[PDB]
């Protein structure tokens, strides 16, 4: 009974998108500025194997 | 296959949502007014070779008009058989109305 | 502290109809006294009287008088331009036009001619509503009276203004009291109130520069002004002040018509006229203080609220016509406002969607509360539709439609909770 | 910001031009133009239902409101006339709760008959509905019905899908000349037609259908013939005249 | 393609098509349906769909097919006033 | 989202052959010329900080409006750091 | 039915309607009363003019003199006319009795009053007796709501002439059966309030304002 | 007729306009109907709200069924 689309219209409510056009001059001037880091580097999505038995989670029954 | 109204007119208005929606383009529709001003279909055929038997025309009629019966031995000898028009689903309807009937209520149930 | 007017400055000295209301006893009750010398004054100088009289509209809107008269272009152009007087009222209530009319017509004509001279106008028309019949003979017989007198037409007094007067009248409708609408049904169409970037004061009766104007306001222009304007202004507060006559009706034990001055509480009101409730002043339930169109109030606002524009206002409420329908604990407010829902879907035009549509959606919920058939997001749903209602439509009518509902919601919503709840408990029980 | 549909303005003189915002970028405008044209000349369309160029203005369905500053209330596009340094705004909550309800009234009594509707795919009621409307329905008491009323051998008429516009009273007043058609009745109820059995008879009789919005007025002979997305359209020009 | 004459939306005009002119189509001697020959019977009205004329023309020119550009008709614009729907009448 | 090796390489990269970029929740996009688009595919799989050492895909877009019609679009992936790329240009029939 | 034409034996446009030479005479007035070239301001005393000369309904035949007389296309009177509600368009009795309904009038008695007048008559709303004297129905507010409950009585017997629409107020069922009953007979009851304790639209018992004689205002120097 | 005739060629068997025809007109007592298809509105067609002002029966439009006014 409280129908309002304006709201939850999720399809048409978005940011207009916005564009920018950098010269020699700003790019010149984001070289200067930025900087490197140890902290600023991307982090490393590390994975590695465990090698554990079949019958170690919930004692091969939970599920 | 096409249903009818308990009073036995057709249950099928020229809406022509069936082809509309139908992804394979397997449904040709024609229509003109009857002659007691009523909209009915004057050609309906459906492409056996053709539909893909995905059941959008049977949830898209607004009149639960056209239905994809339960039947599906119907394997035939020659192309020409397998294009239906109709006629043939008109009778088609009539022969298994009653089974659709009792599979409508159980998804209509679950809609 | 305000009220208790006296007879001498009470205006409309022959409300009841006691004495003679034709030509003879308007002369023998003081009018068309000096009328030649007020039309000799000047139409700027009638203007400034009523701009600093401080008089306000009396159907309702409120709006200056004296502004809305000065609104009317000073130039005469080609275009003769025209004086309208509402007499077209049709809002639940309201009687007060209807016994101006009946005993007291040379006023009013002697309003319409001062209000003519002093916005400029050639011509007046006063559009009666269809159902007052005798009123419209005795205004005929007054208008015939003034004719033979000299009082109205080519000379209206030893000063040289050309003035006519003519009635015309409806045939029952409410929207026609809307000034546009009433413009439109006065030139032969259906009663369809127009939009307004071309003001009446601009394009209005035929295309004309027209002015429409309230019986009461245009019936006492003539007395305030042989009276002096600070006479009206001393009765009253601030900007709203003179003498209102109110219609008290309702479940009061002797209902009555009676001019007092403004801005009177309404309790005093109720019970120093009129007589009070029916069961005393604990059994009042909600007061309606302007006509239909305005929200109600319950018993707690009544007991100290003022009978005026800016006190009504200063509550969630409004003045109106200032006719008060009260009811006690005996009825149901619910069943009222389903009824005064019920006459707005009757009485729309129903030429803009949210009214035309909206009027009969707001009645079949109120008849479906009245039982108790609904729920508790259908009365917010309900709020919601008169606030939907409310400020997209073509004029005032929404608004009218819209206010007691909302009004019926803010302050009797309880009633409408236990109703709801109990239909439930039934229906469950069946 | 090209104007909408390519439209080009016609200025009646290049002294008078009132710069007028709409959405935030202004543009240009002649003075009488109004409220509504001035946004399309912006570039944005407005919804509207009984707003025509060649006919006149009224405010009948009150649903192309938009949001001036400096009002308390919304204004109909349709019939403001455009003002100098006037900020209107089309994007608004305001605008788009009115719009809503607008569309929530003209529905709420709208027959559910739009597939027997010959207006499928071109009905401005579906697709206003669809771009501004909500997505539900709250209204699910009884509706109303009216009678079809019989215009010729041409126009066949379906007067519960009325949303009575007035769009087709005037053109037969305005353009087609003979006055025939008009809008009778006071209320939630009020029919359109002619009083007595008048079959409408005149050479643009046919104009009526196109210009009705929702499927009220549809060509008889094309009575439910096809849909439109079927119809593929070729621009062509007629020779049964000259 | 010009504004549908149906309904007052303007948000398919603009767009700029190549027709090709493709009327072979007769009726299937089996079932009736509507039979063709020529491969560009819908892609013109259906896949290909340009930005503007100038772009129509570069890819007409490009693929080497005769072409010919149809003026397209705009609307104009005038000004109108509810003041003017009422208007006065001159003196009897 | 995970937008830290296309800001990293917006950072590092060489700026000549960036014609654009955009930042998107539907994916990070870089647009470039055809004269360079080996050479930045070269930086981007050998770069120890942007490894996109698997290439998802390559897909064709045309557009008959634009003088170049075709688009070549190259969908990347880094495991390491676990994102999304893509990478295009705009080319014509020859 | 009730906002098209059905054709009857009666009320077609093929039976001509015309007014009698007292109707054109004040036909000739009322367009006098408007300028020339915007005589379709005329278009509602006209009609009234008609309804009260054709025994209280307005025949189509009526509709199309009406639009000829103020020289406009029949549809704008036959919009006119459907539009406003006392105008009525449907065979009424001679008497129409008319009932308020309306809030102010329904918390004092107009339902109960309502009621009554079914009771007694026999039929339902907006339906002539079978004799076809009476026909009674409701509308909105009608003014004089301060005066108790009302009823209108429209009496179409005499025609054009000695047509009244007297109001009565202050009415208890009782009191509108003995109206009606008044009615019927043929003497005219005297309209107006009638509780004979108070004064019209005044305070039942005495008045408590204007009790002494109105004097000139002392007037301003001018 | 040319209509059954054109989309059907059995001739032997009850056409569904027949049917239609000899099913007898619904008396119902108000002035408005809602015509729904049959005894479950989910499996009929959508609801269609008629008037019955004329004398002659009005046809649903769905399902044509023929509704008259009582009185
Ligand atoms: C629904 C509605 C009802 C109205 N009823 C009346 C009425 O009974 N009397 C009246 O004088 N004006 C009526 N009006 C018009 C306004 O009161 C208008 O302001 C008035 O004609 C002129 O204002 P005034 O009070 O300054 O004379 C109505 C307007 C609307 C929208
Ligand atoms: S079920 Fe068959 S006929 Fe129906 S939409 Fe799918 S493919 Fe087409
Ligand atoms: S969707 Fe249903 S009613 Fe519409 S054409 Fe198909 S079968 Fe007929
Ligand atoms: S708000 Fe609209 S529907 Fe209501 S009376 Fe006014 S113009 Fe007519
Ligand atoms: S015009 Fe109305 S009835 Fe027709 S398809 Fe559109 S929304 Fe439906
Ligand atoms: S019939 Fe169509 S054009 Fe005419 S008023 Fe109704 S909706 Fe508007
Ligand atoms: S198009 Fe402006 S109000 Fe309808
Ligand atoms: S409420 Fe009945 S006369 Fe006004
Ligand atoms: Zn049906």
């Amino acid at each position: 009974y409280d129908i309002k689309y304006f709201s939850r219209d999720q399809r048409r409510n978005r940011p207009p998108i916005r564009r920018t056009v950098l010269k020699k001059a700003d790019v010149e001037k984001l070289a200067k500025e930025q900087t490197f880091a140890v902290s600023d580097f991307p982090p490393v999505y590390l994975n590695s194997a465990v090698e554990e038995d079949i019958n170690a989670i919930g004692g091969g029954y939970q599920g | 296959a096409l249903r009818r109204y308990p009073t036995g007119e057709e249950r099928c208005i020229a809406c022509k949502l069936c082809e509309a929606i139908c992804p394979a383009q397997a449904i040709t529709i024609e229509a003109e007014e009857r002659e007691d001003g009523s909209r009915r279909t004057t050609r309906y055929d459906i492409d056996m070779t053709k539909c893909i038997y995905c059941g959008f025309c049977q949830e898209a009629c607004p009149v639960d008009a056209i239905v994809e019966g339960p039947n599906f031995e119907f394997a035939t000898e020659t192309h020409e058989e397998l294009l239906y028009d109709k006629e043939k689903l008109l009778e088609n309807g009539d022969r298994w109305e009653t089974e659709i009937a009792e599979n409508l209520r159980s998804e209509s149930l679950y809609r | 502290h305000f009220g208790g007017l006296k007879d001498e400055d009470r205006i409309f000295t022959n409300l009841y109809g006691l004495h003679d209301p034709f030509l003879k006893g308007a002369m023998k009750r003081g009018d068309w006294y000096r009328t030649k010398d007020l039309v000799i004054k000047g139409t700027d100088w009638i203007v400034n009287e009523m701009k600093k009289s401080g008089l306000r509209g009396r159907g309702g809107a409120g709006f200056p008088s004296g502004l809305k008269w000065s609104f009317m272009p000073k130039v005469s152009d080609g275009r003769p331009s025209y004086l309208v007087v509402n007499a077209d009222e049709s809002e639940p209530g309201t009687c007060k036009d209807r016994e101006i009319m009946r005993h007291d017509p040379h006023k009013l004509l002697e309003g319409c001619l001062i209000a003519g001279v002093g916005m400029r106008a050639t011509a007046a028309y006063i559009y009666i509503r269809g159902e007052y019949v005798n009123e419209r003979k005795n205004l005929e017989k007054a208008r015939q009276e003034a004719y033979a007198a000299g009082l109205l037409g080519k000379n209206a007094c030893g000063s040289g203004y050309d003035f006519d007067v003519h009635i015309h009248f409806g045939a029952g409708a409410y929207i026609c009291g809307e000034e546009t609408a009433l413009l439109e049904s006065l030139e032969g169409k259906q009663g369809k109130p127009r939009l307004k970037p071309p003001f009446p004061a601009n394009a209005g009766l035929y295309g004309c520069p027209t002015t429409v104007t309230n019986v009461e306001t245009v019936a006492v222009s003539p007395t305030i002004l042989r009276r002096g304007p600070e006479w009206f202004a001393g009765f009253g507060r601030k900007n709203n002040a003179g003498t209102k006559l109110f219609c008290v009706s309702g479940h009061v034990n002797k209902p009555c018509t009676v001019e007092e001055e403004m801005s009177i509480p309404l309790k005093e009101l109720i019970e120093r006229h009129c007589g009070g409730v029916r069961g005393g002043w604990d059994n009042l339930l909600a007061v309606i203080p302007g006509g239909s169109s305005v929200p109600l109030l319950p018993k707690s606002i009544c007991d100290d609220v003022l009978m005026d524009y800016d006190a009504l206002k200063a509550v969630q409420s409004g003045l109106g016509t200032a006719a008060v329908i009260v009811m006690d604990k005996s009825t149901d407010v619910v069943d009222a406002i389903a009824r005064l829902s019920y006459f707005y879907k009757h009485e729309s035009c129903g030429q803009c969607t949210p009214c035309r549509e909206g009027t009969g959606w707001l009645w079949t919920i109120m008849e479906r509360m009245k039982v108790g058939n609904a729920k508790l997001e259908e009365i917010d749903m309900l709020q919601e539709l008169t606030k939907q209602i409310e400020g997209h439509t073509i004029c005032a009518l929404g608004d009218a439609a819209a206010w007691p509902v909302q009004g019926l919601i803010r302050h009797f919503r309880p009633e409408l909770e236990r109703r709801i709840r109990e239909n439930a408990e039934r229906e469950l029980l069946q | 910001r090209s104007p909408l549909a390519g439209a080009r303005v016609h200025f009646a003189n290049p002294d008078d031009a009132i710069e007028v915002f709409v959405d935030g970028y202004p543009v240009k405008i002649p003075k009488g133009m109004t409220v509504l044209q001035a946004c399309e000349v912006a570039g944005v369309d407005i919804p509207r239902f009984c707003y025509h160029s060649r006919l006149s203005i009224a405010g009948n369905c009150r649903m192309c409101l938009v949001e001036v500053e400096k009002s308390p209330k919304p204004v109909a596009s349709c019939a403001m006339p455009a003002l100098p340094g006037m900020k209107i705004k089309t994007d608004t909550p305001v605008a788009k709760k009115a719009r809503e309800g607008v569309m929530e009234f003209l529905l709420m009594n709208h027959p559910l008959d739009c597939p027997i509707c010959d207006q499928g795919g071109e009905c401005d009621l579906q697709d206003q509905s669809m771009a501004f409307g909500s997505d539900r329905g709250r209204f699910t008491e009884v509706k109303r019905s009216v009678v079809d009323k019989n215009l010729g051998p041409l126009v066949k008429t379906v007067m519960t899908r009325c949303i009575q516009c007035t769009r087709c009273v005037r053109f037969a007043t305005e353009v087609a000349g003979v006055q025939d058609l008009g809008m009778l009745g006071r209320g939630s109820g009020e029919e359109i037609g002619t009083y007595v059995e008048k079959l409408l008879t005149s050479e643009l009789s046919g104009n009526v259908i196109d210009i009705c919005p929702v499927g009220a007025l549809t060509s008889k002979p094309f009575a439910f013939k096809a849909r439109n997305w079927e119809l593929k359209g070729t621009e062509t020009i007629d020779v049964t005249d000259a | 393609p010009a504004r549908t004459a149906s309904q007052q939306g303007s948000g398919k005009v603009g767009r700029w098509k190549i027709n090709f002119l493709s009327t072979q189509k007769w009726e299937n001697p089996l079932m009736g349906w509507t039979s063709t020959g020529d491969p560009y019977a819908h892609v013109g009205d259906s896949a290909l769909t340009f930005d503007s004329a100038e772009a129509a023309k570069a890819f007409a020119e490009k693929h080497g097919w005769e072409y010919s550009v149809k003026k397209r008709h705009t609307p104009l614009l005038k000004v109108k006033s509810y003041a003017d729907n009422f208007k006065w009448k001159g003196f009897p | 989202d995970n937008q830290f090796i296309f800001k990293y390489s917006w950072e590092t990269l060489p700026k000549k052959w960036v014609k654009k970029m955009e930042r998107s929740e539907h994916g990070n996009r870089f647009d470039t010329k055809t004269d360079y688009l080996f050479q930045l595919l070269c930086f981007l799989k050998l770069h120890t900080y942007t490894r996109v050492q698997v290439l998802i895909d390559i897909c064709g877009v045309d557009y008959p409006s634009r003088k170049r019609r075709f688009e070549v679009v190259y969908n990347l992936l880094s495991t390491r750091y676990n994102s999304r790329i893509r990478v295009q240009t705009s080319a014509d029939e020859v | 039915a009730l906002n098209y034409h059905l054709d009857s034996p009666d009320n077609n446009p093929n039976l001509p309607w015309e007014f009698t030479e007292p109707n054109k005479a004040k036909v000739t007035e009322i367009l006098s009363h408007y300028p020339s070239n915007y005589k379709q301001s005329a278009v509602i005393p006209l009609l009234d003019l008609a309804q009260q000369q054709h025994g209280g309904w307005l025949p189509v035949s009526a509709m199309n003199a009406v639009a000829n007389i103020i020289e406009v296309p029949p549809i704008r009177v036959y919009e006119v006319a459907t539009f406003y509600s006392m105008f009525n368009r449907a065979k009424v009795g001679k008497y129409h009795l008319l009932v308020c309904g309306t809030t102010p009038c329904m918390i004092r008695g107009s339902r109960g009053i309502e009621e009554a007048l079914l009771k007694h008559l026999g039929v339902k709303r907006n339906e002539v007796t079978p004799d076809g004297l009476f026909s009674v129905g409701e509308m909105e507010c009608m003014g004089c709501c301060v005066n108790a409950p009302m009823i209108t009585v429209a009496d179409y017997s005499n025609g054009s002439e000695g047509y009244t629409y007297n109001y009565y107020e202050d009415v208890t069922p009782e009191k509108v059966v003995e109206i009606v009953e008044k009615l019927r007979k043929g003497e005219k009851p005297p309209h107006g309030t009638q509780n004979p304790l108070r004064i019209r639209s005044g305070p039942e018992g005495g008045n408590t304002t204007l009790l002494g004689e109105p004097k000139p205002p002392p007037c301003r120097d001018l | 007729s040319n209509h059954t005739a054109k989309w059907m060629q059995d001739t032997s068997k009850k056409s569904p306009m027949e049917l239609i025809n000899e099913v007898p007109p619904i008396k119902v007592e108000g002035r408005i109907v809602a015509c729904e298809g049959d005894t479950n509105p989910a499996l009929g067609h959508p609801i269609e709200f008629i008037c019955l002002d004329l004398p002659e029966p009005a046809v649903c439009k769905y399902c044509g069924l023929r509704y008259v006014q009582d009185h």
